């Protein structure tokens, strides 16, 4: 039970300054898809 | 890729001239094949250049072509048309009668569609420097050494 809970915690995720440049350039493009135009996906936050 | 290029329309297209190519259906373009339908236009090649035409678009070497090689073969036909004429299209969008000018009530409506909205006098601002010879309207020639309307 506490081996599980500890590794949980060292599992967290903490502010990652690299994933957060990352996402800064990513959402400076404005992607579209094939099918129509997605209106700058919103696919899951990386930072956090 | 592919969904970009080619429309559902067109792919069905090429999958109808692909299965003219192959008379047999077995999903593979052979050099006789390939020869058969030249012959039926006119052309009368040699194996030799008729491989190297395979060759130039067979891409896992197995001296066939099948569907997703044909396919990848017309993505890059529709693709390379337009290399850098895109500019055209924009001086378009916003020369909506259709002549050669950009007027400051085209400049207006293209403004009206967008997101940003002009009080009706700054809209003078930027067409007077884009165009340089001060007629009031911008031709295609000042559109494309420098775009500011
Ligand atoms: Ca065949
Ligand atoms: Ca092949
Ligand atoms: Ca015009
Ligand atoms: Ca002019």
């Amino acid at each position: 039970f506490f081996q599980s809970i500890q590794a949980l915690m060292q599992t967290c995720s903490v502010l990652d300054l690299n994933a957060f440049e990352r996402q800064n350039k990513a959402e400076g493009l404005g992607m579209v898809n094939e099918d129509g135009t997605v209106i700058n996906r919103q696919n899951g936050e990386k930072v956090m | 890729h592919m969904a970009d290029q080619l429309t559902e329309e067109q792919i069905a297209e090429f999958k109808e001239a692909f299965s003219l190519f192959d008379k047999d259906g077995d999903g593979t373009i052979t050099t006789k094949e390939l020869g058969t339908v030249m012959r039926s236009l006119g052309q009368n090649p040699t194996e030799a250049e008729l491989q190297d035409m395979i060759n130039e678009v067979d891409a896992d070497g197995n001296g066939t072509i099948d569907f997703p090689e044909f396919l990848t073969m017309m993505a890059r036909k529709m693709k390379d048309t337009d290399s850098e004429e895109e500019i055209r299209e924009a001086f378009r969008v916003f020369d909506k009668d259709g002549n050669g000018y950009i007027s400051a009530a085209e400049l207006r409506h293209v403004m009206t569609n967008l997101g940003e909205k002009l009080t009706d006098e700054e809209v003078d601002e930027m067409i007077r420097e884009a165009d340089i010879d001060g007629d009031g309207q911008v031709n295609y020639e000042e559109f494309v050494q420098m775009m500011t309307a």
